């Protein structure tokens, strides 16, 4: 039943009933607290539900399970950038590039965070990395 | 050997600071940024104490060594401090004998073909190309013919715009110093993860 509720949340996410999908992922979490897919999907659903403070907590719980997901770190960078922790998001985008230096999106989004944070030289070096990848 | 460790991490942090506490901060940021080869130059006052105070990073998987060694008596304090490799900007034959007997890896400074031959006769096949901003990657690609065994780790003129030119020429690693040293102890960690990414992306 742990997997079935995850498939239920995926189906509900296809019908834009996101709040109903979040309840499905949470039920699979109660059944198995170590299901990293349930945590990662819950973070991406709450991100679109704009529960950004709760969304980052599920993304951190997903990274705590599988600490080598460039998708989870990059998605945590989107939430923390929209939430307001620009320096904590740049540290999250950094861990995403440590795992995959070919992620053209993570390098482009890190240059945007650094450009708003101050260091144009650190941002420019990140912009050129993303441009060379694609 | 140390060569296989140079071939893996492919980057050496030529750390130059002013105080002892300033050096320990930048070494922590560089290691957190993914760079495991840290070259602590002896121009830093009391560099033999910085190397022995960073001994805990050798458990975390860091290779701390002493760089810019002018005299052999300076290499005495370098080996006794706990450095795992000795680096000099010039070729000093008496330092090579001391590092061979004590069992420490030594990378001399070479700029000419004759300085390379004299360093090869001492048994060295891994030389430091100082200053790389004068010889250029064309030098490394030129010595690939007559000396197919020498492996260069340049120090000068190695920036992010041409870091792939050095590697595609035939270098073993690169020693970035000015780019990694400049910045706050949090900008230094970010500068490392950006430099490690470009090296991994080179063809």
């Amino acid at each position: 039943s742990a997997l079935a509720y995850v498939m239920l949340g995926l189906l509900l996410s296809l019908l834009n009933r996101l709040s109903l999908a979040a309840e499905a992922y949470k039920k699979a979490i109660e059944l198995d607290p170590n299901d990293a897919l349930a945590w990662l999907l819950l973070g991406s659903v709450l991100e679109k539900l704009k529960r950004l403070d709760e969304a980052a907590e599920a993304y951190k719980k997903a990274i705590e399970l599988k600490p080598n997901d460039a998708s989870a770190w990059k998605e945590l960078g989107k939430v923390l950038e929209k939430l307001g922790r620009l320096d904590e998001a740049a540290k999250a985008y950094a861990e995403a590039i440590k795992l995959d230096p070919s992620d053209a999106e993570a390098a482009k989004e890190l240059g945007k965070v650094l450009e708003k944070l101050g260091q144009l030289e650190l941002a420019e070096r990140a912009y050129q990395l993303a441009i060379e990848l694609d | 050997k140390m060569e296989e460790l140079f071939k893996k991490h492919k980057i050496v942090a030529v750390l130059r600071a002013n105080s002892v506490e300033e050096a320990k901060e930048k070494a922590l940021a560089v290691f957190r940024g993914g760079v495991h080869l840290i070259e602590i130059t002896f121009t830093v006052p009391d560099a033999d104490t910085v190397i022995k105070e960073l001994s805990f990073l050798k458990e975390k998987g860091a290779i701390i060594g002493a760089g810019t060694v002018t005299s052999l008596e300076q290499c005495q304090k370098a080996v006794e401090s706990g450095a795992e490799f000795i680096v000099s900007p010039h070729l000093d034959p008496e330092i090579s004998k001391f590092c061979k007997i004590n069992g420490v890896f030594y990378m001399p400074g070479v700029m000419t073909p004759t300085e390379l031959v004299k360093a090869m006769k001492l048994g060295h096949t891994i030389l430091k190309l100082f200053p790389g901003e004068v010889v250029g990657p064309q030098f490394v690609k030129a010595m690939k013919g007559p000396f197919p065994n020498v492996k260069f780790v340049p120090t000068g003129g190695v920036n992010d715009q041409n870091v792939c030119e050095w590697f595609k020429a035939g270098v073993l690693a690169v020693g970035v110093g000015s780019a990694l040293v400049k910045g706050t102890p949090e900008q230094v960690e970010m500068l490392a993860v950006l430099f490690v990414a470009k090296i991994a992306g080179c063809t």
